[PDB]
RNA sequence: CUAGAUCUAGCAGUGGCGCCCGAACAGGGACUUGA
């Protein structure tokens, strides 16, 4: 029938020999299914001589009818020679508005596939009594890849044939449709069926054709619109771990086409804790978190299919605490599918460079969706981004944008000058400790000779130097014109990052937003450059030695 | 044909990179150019009989509108180095530098007229990717001399040396380099006289039928840029700690430097908007200070067998910088060049460079994330080959190199 | 081959939420030796 590719084994390896224990109520049950696999024309039988052994492993699956058959090569994947991974799923967003659309299935696909006889060997099955698969068996390593190649190839003269027609194949699932009316579609339909007939393969004339919407690994595609499986969420009050995960899960799989979804705040709740027990309370944040879920999930609503023809625009919604959002739609209110995007790419970070890795990410998941970029349109101004990606220390670029006057706004609280100012003050400022004590000790300077020390407490140097640097702006005036000594507080500084973890740093931005002006520069230490030197010694009381 | 055998190194394992998401946009160009590159015989589709697979993408070069291709045989190379550098391997001269001028080429096509050897074409993996998952990669498999490669030239160079001696053999002063598909040469003549040299170099190369259908280039006025200094009156603290810490960073980089008569002044606290007149002792070092940057480097050298490495920097308005390096503080060439255009065009260029230069593709070190350049590179690229690169966290001391 | 009180059970391939280890770079601190 078709073109069996041949399969070897790893460098010097061969067949696993392994001797497990098995029931008696599911004997029968094996032998039938062996009987009507041998007597059907897909397994052989040939143990006499072939010394090798691949156990059974029995289970009851969901929709309990018996104990059905599985096999066991977890031993013989690693010695499998390590083979092409290609399939690593659609997005129903990424497919075309057909009218006659349709879907055909088959079963025992997996056996309908023969395998090299060179390789057949390898399986010896047995139970005694052993039957060699000769056709491609289960969790076999290269069975996917198998099966969808040799698909591949055995439907391109259809494609050849029937080039107007589309085919999102699957592992077993073929969605095909198109614009047709119905006659000529079930014309086609029976061609092809036909045309795989060829090959022995089966398709009856009663599936689910007419059945539809379609459920699509917990989607609902229907013929003008689509949506995800009907999700629901418990009403009750304790939430578990298990819980916990489950019904995150759930909201982050709902979150797609349902724009508004928060899980920050109720993520948080996975610090530290990893017992599978472990009850937690609902801090009122995410109580309202989830009660606001609850509430927008209150309606039903329902995505479309993109059209090769139109283009497609992009928004973005921001809400405050990284909890970002955005949706993609071609025409007003018809949001194709929206999504997420609140991951922190290190504590220390502001809005700015939290939109464009939104946008990156939004930018990569349109190309390998619907194959390009579309228009974004976000809630800031030229001056300001053009401002700040070029006094930034990157390249940060994006595609054509436009502003929208939606608040929230996104905006930077304060900025930097690159030059001192006359009428402000200087203060030379250190922040040390020990790896023992750690109770440093810093304060300011300054020209009058107003000056004031304070202790730590349990806190590194750079958390010292971070400290320091807060008791001074905390007597300071408006504009100041301050040196460090080490680059974090200079790094940390110059990013703007007008949101953190630590709660150090936010009281710092909180303060200093307060600031009118402010000024910054760094010296290295080890040098005796100017109040460096000075303040370094009068704070090296019992901190150093 | 004598397609010599080769692998990848002693008991190493082939490529197996993935492959980032493309844009519909090139894929069609991209299927449409394989259709005709399989019906002339230099492919042929495969199975997953092999896990191996190199990444794929589209251009569109200068000069002209198509949508050709490329691979990329970074790992390939950096593990079958050995391979071209013992077995066929060829001079670096050094005279080609000094020309007044030369003009890259490209030859990469005359490559696809030698088939390779069959059991070393399993190593040749490249599938193109699909959008939404739609149909699995169409496999295929280079059963030629592939693009983007070293190794092709390497075993050809053979055949290349016959092909261009009758050229060389009536004008000697001409000197030839070949380092990838990219053809180089040296020009030391009339900028006219040049490029007719350079149609007579094509037709020769027509003359056998081998078909082989940025511009220029202006090496002679690339200098080590000298790390300037100001020079003013009114040096307030601020300027002063600035200079400071500017000559205390670059103590590291040239021993020969000195603060003492500028760490004086710096004893006396005061804020950072007052004005201070140095006294002859810092006017003395400052000049000290000033005639050793002038000064290039002296004792540093070029290794042939080391790796390579190039930082490179953004200052804002397009104001550049690059450097290059084999260990830290070990400087080797500088310049200036006056977002992601800018990038790509001056990466470009000093990659130009250091072929003229050295011969070899560095390990650059970007300033941007991965996800932005990985997808926004291709779309402005015009070159054939495709060194390394990296990512790395700007402080705010190289910066401090120039504006 | 492993888990639970000699008996019973325990399977793999994909997409997510949450944790641990190793490699490379950056910043910081100490032990030996010499000038």
């Amino acid at each position: 029938p078709i073109e069996t590719v041949p399969v070897k084994l790893k460098p010097g390896m061969d067949g696993p020999k392994v001797k497990w224990p098995l029931t008696e109520e599911k004997i029968k049950a094996l032998v039938e299914i062996c009987t009507e696999m041998e007597k059907e024309g897909k397994i052989s039988k040939i143990g006499p001589e072939n010394p090798y052994n691949t156990p059974v492993f029995a289970i009851k699956k969901k929709d309990s009818t018996k104990w059905r058959k599985l096999v066991d090569f977890r031993e013989l994947n690693k010695r499998t020679q390590d083979f092409w991974e290609v399939q690593l799923i659609p997005h129903p967003a990424g497919l075309k508005k057909k009218k006659s659309v349709t879907v055909l299935d088959v079963g025992d696909a997996y056996f309908s596939v023969p395998l090299d006889e060179d390789f057949r060997k390898y399986t010896a099955f047995t139970i005694g009594i052993r039957y060699q698969y000769n056709v491609l068996p289960q969790g076999w390593k290269g069975s996917p890849a198998i099966f969808q190649s040799s698909m591949t190839k055995i439907l391109e003269p259809f494609k050849k044939q029937n080039p107007d027609i589309v085919i999102y194949q699957y592992m077993d699932d073929l969605y095909v449709g198109s614009d047709l009316e119905i006659g000529q579609h079930r014309t086609k339909i029976e061609e092809l069926r036909q045309h795989l007939l060829r090959w022995g393969l089966t398709t009856p004339d009663k599936k689910h054709q007419k059945e539809p919407p379609f459920l699509w690994m917990g989607y609902e595609l229907h013929p003008d619109k689509w949506t995800v499986q009907p999700i629901v969420l418990p009403e009750k009050d304790s939430w578990t771990v298990n819980d916990i995960c489950k019904l995150v899960g759930k909201l982050n799989w709902a979150s797609q086409i349902y724009p508004g979804i928060k899980v920050r705040q109720l993520s948080k709740l996975l610090r530290g804790t990893k017992a599978l027990t472990e009850v937690i309370p609902l801090t009122e944040e995410a109580e309202l978190e989830l009660a606001e879920n609850r509430e927008i999930l209150k309606e039903p609503v329902h995505g479309v299919y993109y059209d090769p023809s139109k283009d497609l625009i992009a928004e973005i919604q921001k809400q405050g605490q990284g909890q970002w959002t955005y949706q993609i739609y071609q025409e007003p209110f018809k949001n194709l599918k929206t999504g997420k995007y609140a991951r922190m790419r290190g504590a220390h970070t502001n809005d700015v460079k939290q939109l464009t890795e939104a946008v990156q990410k939004i930018t990569t998941e349109s190309i390998v969706i619907w194959g390009k970029t579309p228009k974004f349109k976000l809630p800031i101004q030229k001056e300001t981004w053009e401002t700040w990606w070029t006094e930034y220390w990157q390249a940060t670029w994006i595609p054509e944008w436009e502003f929208v006057n939606t608040p929230p706004l996104v905006k930077l609280w304060y900025q930097l000058e690159k030059e001192p100012i006359v009428g402000a003050e200087t203060f030379y400022v250190d922040g040390a400790a020990n790896r023992e004590t750690k109770l440093g000790k810093a304060g300011y300077v300054t020209n009058k000779g107003r000056q004031k020390v304070v202790p730590l407490t349990n806190t590194t140097n750079q958390k010292t130097q971070l400290q320091a640097i807060y008791l001074a702006l905390q007597d300071s005036g408006l504009e100041v014109n301050i040196v460090t000594d080490s680059q974090y507080a200079l790094g940390i500084i110059q990013a703007q990052p007008d949101k953190s973890e630590s709660e150090l740093v936010n009281q710092i931005i909180e303060q200093l937003i307060k600031k009118e002006k402010v000024y910054l520069a760094w010296v290295p230490a080890h040098k005796g450059i100017g109040g460096n030197e000075q303040v370094d010694k009068l704070v090296s009381a019992g901190i150093r030695k | 044909i004598e397609t010599v055998p080769v692998k990848l190194k002693p008991g190493m394992d082939g490529p197996k990179v993935k492959q980032w998401p493309l844009t519909e946009e090139k894929i069609k160009a991209l299927v449409e150019i394989c259709t005709e590159m399989e019906k002339e015989g230099k492919i042929s589709k495969i199975g997953p009989e092999n896990p191996y697979n190199t990444p794929v993408f589209a251009i569109k070069k200068k000069d002209s509108t198509k949508w050709r291709k490329l691979v990329d045989f970074r790992e390939l190379n950096k593990r079958t180095q050995d391979f071209w550098e013992v077995q066929l391997g060829i001079p670096h001269p050094a005279g080609l530098k000094k020309k007044k001028s030369v003009t890259v080429l490209d030859v990469g096509d005359a490559y696809f007229s030698v088939p390779l050897d069959e059991d070393f074409r399993k190593y040749t993996a490249f599938t193109i990717p699909s959008i939404n998952n739609e149909t699995p990669g169409i496999r295929y498999q280079y059963n030629v001399l592939p693009q983007g490669w070293k190794g092709s030239p390497a075993i050809f160079q053979s055949s290349m040396t016959k092909i261009l001696e009758p050229f060389k053999k009536q004008n000697p002063d001409i000197v030839i380099y070949q380092y990838m598909d990219d053809l180089y040469v040296g020009s030391d003549l009339e900028i006219g006289q040049h490029r007719t040299k350079i149609e007579e170099l094509r037709q020769h190369l027509l003359r056998w039928g081998l078909t082989t259908p940025g511009y220029e280039l202006h090496p002679d006025k690339w200098t080590v840029q000298p790390i300037v200094l100001p020079e003013k009156d009114s040096w307030t603290v601020n300027d002063i700690q600035k200079l400071v810490g500017k000559l205390n960073w670059a103590s590291q980089i040239y021993p020969g430097i000195k603060v003492r008569q500028l760490s004086k002044l710096l004893r006396g606290t005061k804020a950072l908007t007052e004005v201070i007149p140095l006294t002859e002792e810092a006017e003395l070092e400052l000049a000290e200070n000033r005639e050793i940057l002038k000064e290039p480097v002296h004792g540093v050298y070029y290794d042939p067998s080391k790796d390579l490495i190039a930082e490179i920097q953004k200052q804002g308005q397009g104001q550049w910088t690059y450097q290059i390096y084999q260990e830290p503080f070990k400087n080797l060439k500088t310049g200036k060049y006056a977002d992601v255009k800018q990038l790509t065009e001056a990466v470009q260029k000093i990659t130009t460079e250091s072929i003229v230069i050295w011969g070899k593709t560095p390990k650059f070190k970007l300033p941007i994330q991965k996800e932005t350049w990985e997808t926004w590179w291709t779309e402005y690229w015009q070159a054939t080959w495709i060194p390394e690169w990296e990512f790395v966290n700007t402080p705010p001391l190289v910066k401090l190199w120039y504006q």
